RNA sequence: GAUCAAAAAGACAUACAUAAAGACCAGGC
């Protein structure tokens, strides 16, 4: 084998795609006989249906030449012989992250910036939308680190992998906020085994993923499944066949319409593996088989890459689910599922077949040259790839990856990190107390439409996230120390929030159970994205998505993070309908005022914050002729029905201008409260004032 | 139980403290040395109420320190066996709930919990809920316990309580 | 498929605790 007739190593990669599948998506009646059960075949030498016999025998022979070689001698020759080996993981936890960095460049950012069929981005970082993704068989989540690092918090990841030495090392995400990721191990959630091949893990994960994606599914799935086949490397395809099927079935289970899929595979000689690729070609707008230069040249590792999940894939999903049940029934028997599509159907698509053969034979030819090159670099130890450092620098430049070492974050103290995150904003802005709402200050809530309101359940605090459980709170006074938060919860680094701590009582009296929860009032920085200058509702839109991003529903032992329910001030009437007199554990049987949330939980309210969302000289009126709200500039006298950019109240104006209507003793806000103090504003006084000033 | 008593102390002043602010330093030295401490004789010294009298300083022979006897009024906490006090179960440990009576910790053995209060690990926040449910007995709840015994290990006192009598438990 | 560590200056690791007691004998000022 002349390996010296190889093309000069390059950072420029070419993609060949399958043609566009012109056949309809197979239905339950068409697929009804496609599942052929035969004898368990553990022979790869005669799998010539989609590759020339001479090339198949040549690549198998070139693999088996290493069976007599010391693994450390092979590994050292391979490290000298591979032009791309100096890329490694760069600053990421492993070299798998760099495969996703490479492929997300080669595929036009379709994973990190997915598009509709009109080429428009499906996720905009300024709008309330998150990039949902999934990562399966993916421990320790190197692929996930690149995606989370690339999109910061504007992404939410869902993970499933086998429990054990190869579980998710979320602690080792030095470049990404691990709080934006949620591992789920199938049946039982956090306590499951994570077996992708097992159907129950697939089902529980499937329901969980759809629920955590507004019942739409993820924008894309990544799948990097593989296990050790030490001393059986030639049988890697046949051994991994059920894992390949379960990753493809997972794509059809949780990827949204128009979504994308990427899966690791090995060899694709068997009619079983080719029939699985044919089903993906039916189910997606475009499919390709691709080996990135970050994959080692001498191994069978390649990726199937699928773009645009079609509508009507349900029958193919439910077929592959039945085939997985059949494979599980045939475990440890002399029988196996040998076909999932008939050979006559696959070979009837000549355009699919001509791509499949050409993809296999091209891969075999390159793998044979790369195996012969490693063998020569074992025999002669003076051989080296001189361009490895040049090629590395060009690949990192091309893919937009900074050339920096993996450094454990740095440990910043919460005070120094707060000064970094505020970027020279005056610290005194964080010390401002709310104006109390009283009969003397009631006029300040004019004009009513400029305001939002929310029910408070504790004193307001600042909260900083330094990563994982390194969460600290501060009470806004320059004299006060940052205090470590004693709650079982996790937050991405570079997070700065305005919060309160609210205990959520469940039930009443002796049976009552109260759980404290983090309640976000407003947001400044979300995983290194500054949002302080965005409109209060717009900042809250980013805040609401963030709570889901850091959510952990498989972990009922964790303390919840929530966003406060924000009301329009002209709709404060809707708050009092959620006030109830409940028997709290320890109140000697005396009912206490309780605000009931969106779930079956309540807290004791302390009062109501009133926050200005419109900046001076602007204010919001209501046009009686147009039946629409409008912005009015008090200085220029201009009027518009669109939001002026200079009318936006940033965080510092919202925080400084805030009022607080305290709900202590003598204040009537629910009809069961007696007696009322005449010097204190009731619900009726505040609602009457609001009604007079709506018009 | 909380008490208001008269206590004494000897303040040993390092020679640097002398000079102008001498009497003031004694009071500040006193506040720092007794507040937060605990003893078996009087228990936890919660705070110094008033300083009645400052004794004339006597040079101690052979050492720099000069000792000022000090009479002061303080608030102390000294528990007794059989007394009922309201406690919060900081830790619902399976072996027993850990209840902090003010500044003093108190352990209620599981064996001293009525048999109707089964321990429930599977509940979201762990708790010894009553078998049907009825009383969760979890974190932040207010309970009534009877101190069965006290101990003092390294100036710190801790107690053991029981829930066997009637009208004890959840509040 | 992912990953693939070298034994951290030893301080009688410290009281040099060999220094039996007990006795008689010799000498010193
Ligand atoms: P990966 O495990 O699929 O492949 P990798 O990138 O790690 O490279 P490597 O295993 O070292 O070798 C590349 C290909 O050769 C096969 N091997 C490895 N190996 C130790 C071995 C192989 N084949 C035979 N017949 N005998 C052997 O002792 C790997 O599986 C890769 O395909
Ligand atoms: C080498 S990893 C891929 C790397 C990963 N993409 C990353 O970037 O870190 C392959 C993973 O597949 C997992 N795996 C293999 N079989 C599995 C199964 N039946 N169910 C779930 N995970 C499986 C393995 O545990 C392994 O962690």
């Amino acid at each position: 084998v002349d390996w010296r007739d190889e093309p000069e190593p390059s950072a420029c990669e070419q993609v060949s795609w399958f043609p566009e599948c012109t056949t309809e998506i197979p239905d339950t009646q068409e697929m009804s006989d496609w599942m052929v059960v035969g004898k368990r075949k553990m022979i790869i030498e005669d799998e010539t249906e989609f590759c020339g016999e001479e090339l198949l025998h040549s690549v198998l022979q070139c693999k088996s030449v290493f069976d007599v070689l010391d693994g450390e001698e092979m590994r050292r020759a391979r490290t000298r012989a591979n032009p791309y080996e100096m890329i490694r993981g760069v600053f990421f936890l492993n070299r798998a992250a760099m495969k996703m960095a490479n492929m997300d460049f080669v595929f036009d950012r379709m994973f990190t910036n997915p598009r509709d069929s009109y080429g428009k981005p499906l996720v905009k970082d300024r709008e309330a939308e998150l990039l949902y993704f999934a990562d399966v068989c993916a421990g320790p989540g190197g692929f996930s680190e690149y995606v989370l690092w690339r999109k910061k918090w504007h992404a939410k990841g869902f993970g499933m992998t086998l429990k054990g030495p190869n579980d998710f090392k979320l602690e080792d995400f030095y470049s990404a906020s691990s709080e934006l990721f949620e591992p789920y191990y199938g049946e039982g959630g956090i306590d499951g085994d994570g077996d992708i091949t097992r159907p129950e893990n697939i089902s529980a994960f499937r329901n969980f993923v759809l629920d955590n994606t507004d019942r739409k599914g993820v924008h894309f799935l990544m799948a990097d499944g593989g296990f050790s086949v030490e001393g059986q490397e030639n049988l890697q395809e046949i051994l991994s066949k059920q894992l390949l099927l379960c990753q493809f079935l997972m794509a059809l289970s949780i990827v949204r319409t128009g979504g994308h899929f990427i899966c690791k595979t090995f060899d694709l000689f068997t009619p079983f593996s080719v029939g699985l690729v044919y089903l993906l070609y039916c189910c997606f707008e475009r499919v390709c088989l691709f080996k990135p230069i970050t994959s080692r040249p001498a191994n069978s590792e390649r990726y199937v890459v699928c773009k645009g999940l079609k509508v009507g894939i349900d029958d193919v999903r439910d077929y592959l689910f039945a085939v997985n049940i059949k494979l599980n029934q045939l475990r440890n028997t002399d029988s196996d599922v040998n076909l999932v599509v008939p050979l006559e159907v696959i070979k009837g698509d000549h355009e699919f077949t001509d791509y499949m053969i050409r993809s296999n034979e091209s891969h075999c030819s390159l793998q044979i040259k790369a195996l012969a090159k490693i063998h020569a670099f074992v025999q002669d130890t003076t051989l080296s790839e001189p361009r490895q450092a040049e090629i590395r620098k060009e690949c990192l430049r091309l893919w937009g990856i900074p050339d920096q070492a993996r450094v454990a974050p740095s440990s910043s103290d919460p005070k120094s990190k707060f000064f970094e995150l505020i970027q020279g904003t005056e610290i005194d802005i964080f010390s401002y107390k709310p104006t109390l709402l009283t009969s003397k200050t009631l006029e300040k809530i004019r004009p009513v439409f400029d305001y939002r309101c929310m029910v408070s359940g504790s004193e307001q605090k600042f909260l900083i996230g330094l990563g994982k459980s390194q969460i600290y709170t501060w009470d806004g006074r320059q004299s006060d120390r940052w205090i470590k938060l004693d709650l079982k919860t996790e937050l991405p680094r570079d997070t700065l929030l305005s919060v309160e701590i609210v205990h959520e009582l469940k039930g009443e009296g002796k049976a009552q159970r109260k759980i404290s929860a983090i309640h976000i009032l407003d947001v400044l920085v979300l995983n290194g994205t500054d949002v302080r200058e965005q409109h209060f509702n717009q900042r809250i839109q980013l805040a609401e998505k963030f709570v889901k991003a850091v959510s952990k529903p498989s972990r009922p032992d964790m303390n919840p993070i929530r966003v406060k329910e924000v009301y329009r001030l002209e709709e404060m009437e809707k708050i009092f309908v959620r006030l109830e007199m409940k028997i709290i554990k320890g109140s000697s049987g005396t009912p206490k005022l309780s605000y009931t949330g969106r779930d079956d939980r309540h807290f004791v309210p302390m009062g109501l914050y009133i926050v200005r969302t419109v900046n001076e000289p602007w204010t919001m009126g209501f046009s009686k002729s147009f039946k629409k709200k409008f912005f009015y500039n008090k200085k220029t006298k201009d009027s518009t029905f669109d939001l002026p950019a200079d009318s936006i109240a940033p965080f510092h104006i919202c925080y400084y201008g805030r009022l607080f209507w305290e709900w202590g003793d003598g204040i009537r806000v629910h009809d069961s409260q007696k007696p009322q103090d005449q010097d204190k504003l009731s619900k009726e006084d505040v609602l009457s004032f609001i009604q007079m000033h709506r018009a | 139980m909380f008490y208001h008593i008269s206590l004494e102390h000897e303040i040993l002043l390092h020679p640097r403290y002398f000079g102008p602010n001498l009497l003031n330093t004694v009071k500040q030295k006193l506040f720092t040395e007794v507040e937060g401490t605990c003893t078996g004789k009087y228990g936890f010294v919660i705070a110094v109420t008033t300083i009645d009298n400052i004794g004339a300083g006597v040079i101690q022979p052979g050492r720099g320190f000069v000792l000022y006897p000090v009479k002061y009024k303080a608030i102390v906490f000294r528990p007794f066996k059989g007394e009922v006090v309201d406690a919060v179960v900081t830790q619902v440990n399976k072996v027993g709930l850990f209840t902090e009576i003010g500044p003093m910790s108190c352990f209620i053995s599981r064996h001293s919990i009525p048999s109707e209060m089964e321990f429930d690990p599977n509940s979201n926040p762990p708790c010894y809920k009553t078998m049907d449910e009825d009383i969760v007995i979890q974190q932040d709840d207010e309970i009534r316990l009877k101190i069965v015994g006290t101990r003092v290990d390294k100036n710190d006192i801790f107690a053991i309580g029981s829930l066997m009598d009637d009208y004890l438990g959840l509040v």
